[PDB]
């Protein structure tokens, strides 16, 4: 069967950029449509974009274009990236394929100066 | 089982597709009436050993897994039997995710060929919707 | 961008009875609109799809209903394992959007 699982830095800095990968064990990542979806601190859930088996993209404008989405097919993965990050990118991330169907666990990314 | 154009935008328009992602109820109806002429058991084998199957025709080496298919990919995560049902469910389901490609509905070749740049609502127009 | 409004932003429940929940669009969206159910430290769990086709692995008191702009989520008869949030979602338009969520807790 299939399963996703989010790695990555926990804790960043301003304006840096966020990076998260997102590895696909059970079938190929060519073989379905993948997301990304973020969860404020107030329970605000915010679909952030994905890419189809075609490599096309889906962003959501509220990120102004801060975000990527790219996928590598030898380590079955697909990651995200977000530019210029502030304390307002701070929430909990998660990767899950277009249909829902399949989640990762989640995983909390806080942006501090500190 | 095949479809009255009438009947087939109302069953459509109940099924969400005026207007998701951009395409307006008339870019469906016609798409239908070219790919399959209403009949929702139609099937066409291609030459790379796909199958197209459906109102929808939605092929077999991309979309849904019949099982026979060389390099398929079952994008739809659905058996291809399930797109060859009277009940439009399963074809909508799985267009909709096609649709939702950076490509939307240039997927459907009979769609591109007789309705992309045509009068699409033309089709839903003198239906009880 | 569509909107989606959920009402009552909380619910208190005692398990064996039964709730509905609200998700109203801020325009039609036809059928496309998902429910999710989320508990703490856990991503979100599909329920219903496409405003009322049922999920398999999901339990039978979970129903929804609605078309349009109005939507509805049922749960026949409360389960302690149906605490938590839940989330309706619209796929018709991009970009793709969430409601509020709904807290449904134990009386």
């Amino acid at each position: 069967d299939v399963q996703l699982q989010e790695s990555g830095p926990s804790l960043v800095k301003p304006s840096q950029t966020l990076s998260l990968t997102c590895s696909v064990t059970g079938d190929s990542i060519t073989s379905d449509y993948w997301s990304w979806i973020r969860k404020f601190p107030g329970n605000r859930l915010e679909y952030m974009g994905y890419v189809s088996y075609s490599g096309s993209t889906a962003y959501n404008p509220s990120l102004k274009s801060r975000i990527s989405i790219t996928r590598d097919t030898s380590k079955n993965q697909y990651y995200l990236d977000l530019n210029s990050v502030t304390t307002e990118d701070t929430a909990t991330y998660y990767c899950a394929n277009w249909d829902g169907d399949y989640w990762g666990q989640g995983t909390l990314v806080t942006v501090s100066a500190a | 089982k095949v479809f009255g154009r009438c009947e087939l935008a109302a069953a459509m328009k109940r099924h969400g597709l005026d207007n998701y992602r951009g395409y307006s109820l008339g870019n469906w109806v016609c798409a239908a009436k070219f790919e399959s002429n209403f009949n929702t058991q139609a099937t066409n084998r291609n030459t790379d050993g796909s199958t197209d199957y459906g109102i929808l025709q939605i092929n077999s080496r991309w979309w849904c897994n019949d099982g026979r298919t060389p390099g398929s990919r079952n994008l739809c995560n659905i058996p291809c039997s399930a797109l060859l049902s009277s009940d439009i469910t399963a074809s909508v389901n799985c267009a909709k995710k096609i649709v939702s490609d950076g490509n939307g509905m240039n997927a459907w070749v009979a769609w591109r060929n007789r309705c992309k740049g045509t009068d699409v609502q033309a089709w839903i127009r003198g239906c009880r919707l | 961008d569509i909107v989606l409004t959920q009402s009552p932003a909380t619910l208190s429940v005692t398990p064996g009875n039964s709730v509905s929940l609200s998700c109203r669009a801020s325009q039609s969206i036809g059928n496309n609109l998902h429910w999710y159910q989320q508990k703490s430290h856990e991503s979100p769990r599909l329920l219903i799809k496409y405003a009322s086709q049922s999920i398999s692995g999901i339990p039978s008191r979970f129903s929804g209903s609605g078309s349009g702009t109005d939507f509805t989520l049922s749960i026949n008869s409360v389960e302690t394992e149906d605490f938590g949030m839940y989330f309706c979602q619209q796929s018709n338009s991009w970009p793709y959007t969430f409601g509020g969520g709904t807290k449904l807790e134990i009386k």
